């Protein structure tokens, strides 16, 4: 009867320690690798005036996305249970969730002071103008980042949401949905038990239901990103500007 | 037909 008091188990504490560590090894908050990307271009080369080419940011953002896909894969491989899956199910899970985990994890650099993704310098501060008929995606995306930022997630909750996103048993092409669902159940119970035992009120009120709604919001952004991407990648001049990994994963 | 993504999971 006192056995019903929620307590974070030892396995649940290992899952959190692993996901925290996996995210610390795959997300560099100093953004030092961004210097390896093709440079961002916002000003005209002739650099006190803006560049008017609407794809001038494409080389830079394509390299940023491609790099982030690599980090998402590195993080997913450390999700407890992800490696028990067949290589086909892993590929299906990453192909489906890659752009959603990227948008989740970007919230670390998103700031509500000016509604931009700020990665340590003005070279790597991205606002709406950079990401710019892409407003069909960007306005929802920003509304999403604001809503997520306002949840004020602990880092423990943040990595758990990323792992729950990747291991979704309802993704198209999943073969062994029972195994995927069992892996996600272990993560869901960890997060729910974490909030109840570690997240103080009032911020913890209805927090788990709100987080699951962000997973629901991401599906809609995924579809929206899919439409933009297929129209962009169709023009060979624009797909020349992509990377092989992005073409394989998003194609 | 996902050789790079497959290589990254190894
Ligand atoms: C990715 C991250 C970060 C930010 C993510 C951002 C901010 C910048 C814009 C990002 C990368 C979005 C991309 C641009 C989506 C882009 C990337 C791409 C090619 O996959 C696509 O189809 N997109 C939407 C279509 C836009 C076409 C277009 C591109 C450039 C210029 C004009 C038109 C998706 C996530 C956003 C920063 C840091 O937190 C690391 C993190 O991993």
């Amino acid at each position: 009867k006192d056995s019903l008091r929620p307590k974070l188990s030892e396995e649940q504490q290992h899952i959190i320690a692993i996901l925290l560590d996996a995210h610390h090894k795959t997300y560099d908050p100093t953004y030092a690798d961004f210097r390896d990307f093709r440079p961002p271009v916002r000003m005209d080369g002739s650099s006190v005036t803006l560049d008017l080419s609407p794809l001038s940011m494409l080389p830079h953002l394509a390299d940023l996305v491609s790099y982030s896909i690599q980090k998402v894969i590195g993080f997913a491989k450390m999700i407890p249970g992800f490696r028990d899956l067949t290589s086909d199910d892993q590929i299906v899970l990453l192909k489906s969730s890659a752009i959603e985990v990227i948008m989740l994890r970007s919230n670390q650099s998103f700031t509500m002071d000016d509604m931009s993704w700020d990665c340590g310098s003005q070279d790597y501060k991205y606002d709406v103008t950079d990401v710019s008929h892409t407003l069909e995606l960007i306005e929802p995306l920003i509304k999403f980042q604001v809503g997520l930022k306002k949840l004020n997630l602990h880092e423990e909750e943040h990595v758990l949401l990323m792992a729950i996103c990747i291991v979704s048993p309802d993704r198209p092409g999943v073969q062994d949905a029972k195994l995927v669902e069992a892996i996600q159940d272990r993560l869901s119970n960890t997060l729910q038990t974490y909030i109840r035992c570690r997240h103080p009120p009032p911020g913890s009120h209805q927090l788990y239901a709100k987080m699951i709604q962000k997973l629901a919001d991401l599906r809609s952004l995924n579809e929206e990103h899919s439409k933009q991407y297929r129209s962009l990648s169709f023009q060979p001049e624009n797909s020349m500007k992509l990377t092989p990994l992005v073409l394989e994963v998003f194609g | 037909n996902h050789p790079m993504l497959m290589n990254l999971l190894k």
